């Protein structure tokens, strides 16, 4: 068996390594540095090591196993994802992780944290996973701060042990004292005054000898490199997570203060104002082809074959014409959104445009009086007669009838040289809808 | 010692550069430290005087033998002529920072002793400084790292600058009057650096000034650490949103289409489709849509670009001797890379056809309805039998599905008669090797 | 009666319920916390909590009689309101946020309407004309919110420690300087805002269970203070993004002029066009102004614009009324400098152009001598556009129109007009033999 | 009858000399409000400045009741229209606001109130003109918007010195530890002393540095604890500045390095050749360069026509002139020439037009050197140079010929060439309107055939 890099099982052995990964980041300098959390859990500390080691072995037998793409599909040749596990420097890092340097000393442990890329390939894969990614951001964040602050904890108290407990006021004080001798004690003071130097706040008592003088300059140059990363990738994340409403602000301001130039009277301002408002609380604010401009015609069309075949299978001139043709269709087909009261075309106007009504309800209001003939409802098509524009008709060059919106609907639109675009590949189809449309022309 | 440098493929030049870089690093790092500390004692002044005269012997060698040598454009032509070398840096704006810089205010270590502020005008050239920055910045394949170790070394250089002159203002005060000047009791550059480090960094924890001086100076002091900090906050902001630019853009493409996806109600299959499209694409190209690249390039680097990756697999398929070259680079700068999920279809038996596939970085078979007559593999043609046909014509004679993830390159039909109608007579043989083939 | 929820009633109850959410959270975790307030103020809190109630109920039958829209319409069937309110977890939370389980700690279920506190700030962000004062006020109430509620929580932590018995508590309360309700909460919120902003006056901490408030209180600082700081970086990028843009189209103008080694007079030309444009706010062009818009809407501001200045004259006033609709939604507008010639002798016009708010004169070749002043409303360009027989000449300029002022003018082209005259043929004999009348009109 | 005008030259010396005793009247208002000795040691410099800061304040009024403004394009000169224009504005109230005679009163308290001239500080619009009238008239607008932005918080930092020595005047000199100190002690006592502690201060407490003594009343801790919201606000300003200042400092060299990586990582990804790797890419160093990098209709878009169309007879014509055909022609082509020419820059090695192809673009040499070469490599026949011109019986399709449309020669460049295309379509519709042009065109097309 083969596991896919690009499946689940091999997320759920990514979640399974990165656990004793961050055990063995974070616990392996906590016990070597203060030496009592070693000589006291060490039972506790011995069934964790022996399910780490057990973790790390099954990682290079599943990285042994891992199967990856040459030429678009995966191989399945065992010996060949051997020898491609065995070329690589993360075989070597891998093999280095497992050495037996081998209850005193946690220190020669030391080689497990090589293992770091199976957690940046986890934090990755949740990041590329998940829904939430700047909250995956943030945690994150908080996790490669926490793992500094408790790692300049702990060299804080090794450094501390090795110039001599309560021999400065710098240093951590006298281990004799049963106040400052117990572990939690030792481990929260530690992480307190990591905390206050590595943030820049510096409540902490200041250095005595030169050493300390040094650590602490180091400290404050690695803090506020740290926390101008820190700074830097939470304003990143907050303006690139605001960017698509600043864009939309800029908008809206844009054409408030172009109708303000140029002196558009108050209910065309407002209704400008209003149909902005509505598309920025139903959330259509982008444009269709703007942002499916990048995929590829086949996964543009499964998702319009999916949303507008329902809608445009029950149709008087497309009803078993093409299926790949009327995947062209719902290709070509392309979306505006209407204001209610707002006349799609009246009498007078020349047609071009053939509309296919989707989650809308128009209406064939008359030219003097609101008077509704009949609601049209989703599902419904006009603008045939001047899309097919056929000879021996009335021939007026005008649409017959007005068309007017009763509510925010939602009209998916279709040309007429769009339409002869779609069709020149199949011309059995284009006299099919002649003849269609010239029967429900006189049957009008 | 070439003698013509080409300042572009020349690592020896790089080498050069980070020489005079070390030289100018010595300057400005080394003229306020003796400038105000006492390390220029009577037994060191040997080694300073030696390692100032390397640092004056690299200045002159860089003035004299190298930067007379340098590569440089005119007009649209490239120089070798080294006269004309030699006349182009003499009248160039290089020239007067280096002879400005290289004034030999040593001889005046006669009149007022060894003073290092006699040799302040050599940190005037720092135009070869910012020469090995940009050089370095363009031969890297990182920029961003080098980015982050030229911020951090301004923020120490500002550190070392502002210990310099807390340390000039202590013994100007007196070492150890008042209590906010420096006491005088350990190592006298690691305390004042500490204290730079806790001023300009904004922490305090320091003493309080005690004079109006010490207040001034106090003052200035962490306004200028107000915006040293914003300032290495600003370029650490930068050097994020410039190396997450194109996995932010991906990103919000891709959650972009996901919103639209639920948006109209589309089901789990088609979204883990589109979504493995996209991991894919960013795992292969490490980019979005390379068309979008390629228009903003000129013409004939766009010809060359599109001949170095498709000419080879145009040339090795036996149909494409006799078609002739403005339409074989015409449509190779139309064509299309669209890329097929695994068990795609690409041709449907019974379909219209209207495309031309050349095949590249995949493998998909021919299924005349599920037996595998022959595996195309890379460099492969299908869809040629639709392409020459006016109309409707023929139909597709079997089902040809992808095994993996085959990026297959496309010519579509009304892109090929939109070359041809500017060809004619190109247009003529292609019709007649089309008849003479079927 | 149905509560349309894009109204101005709707916003008017936002206003009104947004009023006791922020009450509730900000005075329920103050008298929760200090015991005093509580204490003291007893009537005032009863009342408070009486009007905080009304409201809460209210905002339960105002959620439930809101409208929604299916298919574009205004739902007005109350059972239908009920029941789409009723499937929503809002009413999960308004039926949790009024349960009387009546010491103001179990009234703390009163904070569950923070949706009604979102809303009415969103809301507000998307009404306002200053948007980023009302962000600015939006950013500053949040961290008053959490400055308040640490200084509730340090305050709850030192009463549950004891007052007075460390350095890092609150002191003893029985001392009648530190005993004062208003020396309890100005300390508590000049300690919370200390280690919150990451500043540290503050006394430091003694037990474990104060270090490790203190470390997790600083931690939560960093990321308050890295939020404040991304919000208003972001709001500063925000607020001349605009000018920013206009900025670097000026600067690389000067580039190009720099470069292509552009004389004097032309770089100080376009500096005064720039200069300008920049001081009287054209710094958009309408060109990418009108490209969001919904087509419907772009020509209802094309009527709404053009079609009053292009009825000021008389002898254009003889056309087709959807043809003039075609027309306003093809006009397309340039400004001219002064002293900018629109067009001299020896060119071949392909423009129309109409004045709308500008001034422009005759004159003759390289003479500064005023036949006629054209003015605003009038148009020019007409005899050279319809191919009638001039002098020898055909399509010539048979005057110098200069500019006398910043002019602007309505470009109408040649082949822009004539690509959709082909559509509309008898109106259009129409329009040429009204062409011929003008030309008649002015010299034959 | 004087009409100064609001774009010229003689108003923004106007308004630097109006933002002189604006941001006087700022700052030493509030100083000398607050400070006390200022105002009672200095008094006669103060009378001096006041009578200056009043003077240019008249004289503000009397500028303003003559700035012209633009209706129907052209400049308002008429003085009566321009005091109507001038009266219904706010800045009239604000303006004869900031003028009304409290000297009077300030008489009347004994020349020691400077609290009295605080609607001098009323006339805040003309600073904020002079401010945005010079980051748009200035060469350096990120070096002026830094000094904008560090003025406007040393006026935060000032104020605010001066609000707590005013609140440590009104508690007490030295009766807490938080106020100044005692006044009376001859070291805390002086002038520059209480000023220089006071916006050291001011400093510490609005940049949230805090190394001040804490507080003991409420007042204080209320005042501490709003001036750290403060501070909190101006550094986060602070920072937003300084990044914006950052990112809009190399924004151009930033897209140009993602135009760079992006190029990178599809010649990475299709795997060219190294040669023609790091002959694009000094291709596209050469272009960053050389400042060409961005193309020519990008940046000339936001421009009208007119102004592109003397940009490019400004630019083009020189060149235009210099080819030996074109010099019997009209205006109206020539502009038309110039307008659809597009530049683009080719490398050495690169090849022009190829021998046997067929013509569609033609090409005119400016800031380059050619050559036309053989079929078998780098042989030079004719060194085409600057000005020059070549592509131009390949497009005209003049049948009849031996040669017809086809180029016949091998054209690679010598150096780093920047041609003008000038396209095949785009020159036959550049003739369409010109029918006598046209045949002026084909008959020294005929000439130019006859010598090929
Ligand atoms: N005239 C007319 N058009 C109708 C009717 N029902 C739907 N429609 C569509 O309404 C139209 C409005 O524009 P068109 O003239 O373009 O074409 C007309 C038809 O497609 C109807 O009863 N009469
Ligand atoms: N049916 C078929 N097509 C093949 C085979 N080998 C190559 N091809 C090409 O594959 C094709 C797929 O598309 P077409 O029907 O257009 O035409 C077919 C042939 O040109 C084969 O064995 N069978
Ligand atoms: N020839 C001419 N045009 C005039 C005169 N008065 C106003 N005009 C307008 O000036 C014009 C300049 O451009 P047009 O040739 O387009 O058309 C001409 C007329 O519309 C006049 O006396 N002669
Ligand atoms: N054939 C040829 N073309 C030349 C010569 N000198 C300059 N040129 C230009 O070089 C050309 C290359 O392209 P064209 O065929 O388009 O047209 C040719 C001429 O305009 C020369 O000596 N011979
Ligand atoms: C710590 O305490 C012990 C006994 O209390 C003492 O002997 C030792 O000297 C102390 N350590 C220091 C550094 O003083
Ligand atoms: C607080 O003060 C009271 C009287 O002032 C005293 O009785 C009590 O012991 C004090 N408590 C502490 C903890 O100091
Ligand atoms: C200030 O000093 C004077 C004289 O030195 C003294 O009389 C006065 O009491 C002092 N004020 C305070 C508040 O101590």
């Amino acid at each position: 068996i083969v596991v896919d890099p690009s499946s689940n099982l091999y997320y759920r052995w990514l979640t399974a390594i990165a656990l004793p990964v961050f055990y063995n980041w974070y616990l392996l300098i906590c016990r070597a540095c203060f030496d009592e959390l070693q000589s006291e859990y060490l039972m506790l500390w011995l069934v964790l090591d022996y399910s780490a080691d057990v973790l790390y072995v099954l990682d290079v037998l599943v990285r042994a196993r891992t199967g990856f793409l040459e030429q678009g599909l995966m191989v399945s040749d065992t010996n060949r994802l051997w020898q491609h596990y065995k070329t690589t420097t993360q075989f070597k890092l891998d093999v280095l992780s497992l050495v037996p340097t081998d209850t005193n000393y946690p220190e020669v442990r030391f080689n497990r944290l090589l293992k770091f890329s199976r957690l940046f390939e986890f934090f990755d894969r949740t990041e590329t996973r998940t829904n939430y990614p700047n909250m995956f951001r943030i945690g994150n964040l908080v996790l490669y701060i926490l793992i500094i602050i408790h790692w300049n904890a702990c060299i804080y108290f090794a450094i501390s042990k090795f110039i001599g407990f309560g021999t400065d006021s710098w240093v951590y004080p006298n281990i004799s004292i049963p106040e400052h001798g117990r572990l939690s004690r030792k481990y929260i003071y530690s992480l307190y005054w990591s905390t206050l130097t590595l943030t820049t706040i510096g409540e902490t008592p200041p250095p005595v000898k030169d050493e300390e003088y040094l650590f602490v300059v180091v400290d404050f140059l690695v803090g506020v490199l740290i926390f101008a990363t820190i700074v830097g990738n939470v304003g990143s994340m907050i303006s690139n997570m605001n960017a698509s409403r600043a864009e939309f602000q800029a908008k809206i301001d844009s054409i408030k203060q172009y109708m303000q130039f140029r002196k558009v009277t108050k209910d065309l301002e407002t209704r400008v104002i209003r149909w902005f408002d509505y598309l920025w609380a139903n959330k259509k604010t982008v444009d269709e082809k703007e942002v499916l401009k990048s995929l590829p015609d086949k996964l543009k069309a499964e998702i319009a074959i999916n949303v507008h075949l329902d809608t445009l299978k029950k149709v008087r001139i497309f009803q078993d014409c093409e299926a790949g043709l009327l995947v062209e269709l719902v290709l070509k087909l392309r979306p505006t959104v209407f204001s209610p009261g707002d006349y799609i075309c009246k009498k007078g106007d020349i047609g071009k445009e053939m509309y296919i009504i989707n989650e809308g309800k128009l209406a064939v209001v008359a030219d003097d009086g609101v008077t509704q003939f009949v609601v049209l409802s989703d599902g419904s098509y006009f603008g045939e007669i001047s899309i097919l524009n056929i000879k021996g008709s009335k021939s007026g060059n005008r649409r017959t009838a007005n068309i007017r919106s009763i509510g925010y609907s939602d009209l998916f639109c279709l040309s007429k040289d769009d339409l002869m675009e779609a069709l020149t590949e199949y011309p059995e189809a284009k006299k099919a809808l002649e003849e269609k449309g010239r029967q429900i022309l006189m049957k009008d | 010692l070439p003698n013509s440098i080409d300042s572009y493929t020349d690592r020896l030049y790089l080498l050069w550069l980070l020489l005079v870089t070390l030289a100018y690093n010595w300057n400005c790092c080394f003229i306020p430290l003796r400038l105000v500390f006492p390390y220029q004692t009577a037994d060191n002044i040997h080694y300073w005087l030696i390692a100032d005269i390397i640092c004056d012997i690299i200045y002159l060698y860089d003035m004299l033998f190298i930067q007379p040598r340098l590569q440089f454009v005119r007009g649209g032509d490239i120089i070798v002529d080294s006269n004309e070398l030699r006349k182009h840096y003499r009248t160039s704006t290089k020239f007067q920072l280096d002879v400005a810089s290289i004034i030999p205010f040593d001889i005046c270590y006669l009149f007022f002793g060894f003073n290092p502020m006699f040799r302040a005008n050599r940190m005037l050239k720092y135009t070869s400084f910012f020469e090995f920055n940009h050089h370095l910045e363009s031969i890297m394949d990182k920029a961003y790292i080098y980015r982050v170790i030229r911020t951090t070394g301004y923020l120490l250089f500002i550190l070392h600058i502002n210990a310099c002159v807390y340390y000039w203002a202590s013994n100007y005060e007196g070492i150890g009057t008042t209590r906010w000047v420096y006491d005088g009791e350990g190592n006298e550059y690691l305390r004042c650096y500490y204290w730079a480090v806790r001023t300009l960094i904004t922490i305090g924890g320091l003493p309080e000034p005690q004079t109006l001086f010490e207040i001034v100076f106090q003052l200035l002091n962490f306004f200028s650490g107000v915006f040293v900090f914003s300032s290495l906050i600003g370029q650490m902001r930068d050097v994020i949103g410039a190396a997450t630019a194109n996995q932010n853009y991906f990103r919000a493409c891709m959650d972009d289409t996901i919103a639209y996806m639920n948006n109209y109600s589309i089901p789990k299959l088609v979204q883990k489709r589109v979504r493995t499209w996209y991991e894919y694409t960013w795992d292969s190209q490490r980019m979005l849509d390379e068309s979008d690249l390629l228009k903003t390039l000129p013409t004939t680097v766009q010809l060359a670009l599109a001949i170095d990756v498709n000419f080879s697999i145009i040339s090795k398929v036996d149909l494409f001797k006799g078609c002739d070259t403005q339409m074989i680079y015409d449509m190779l700068l139309r064509l299309k890379s669209v890329l097929y999920l695994p068990g795609d279809f690409v041709c449907k038996k019974g379909e219209i056809g209207k495309e031309m596939y050349i095949i590249k970085h995949g493998e998909v078979q021919v299924l005349g309805g599920t037996k595998v007559l022959v595996t195309l593999k890379a460099g492969s043609v299908f869809g040629e039998i639709s392409l020459l046909a006016a109309g409707g014509g023929n139909r597709r004679t079997a089902n040809v599905v992808a095994h993996g993830f085959a990026n297959l390159l496309t010519l579509d039909k009304k892109t090929l008669q939109e070359i041809l109608v500017h060809y004619p007579d190109s247009e003529r043989i292609l019709m007649k090797k089309a008849r003479v083939l079927l």
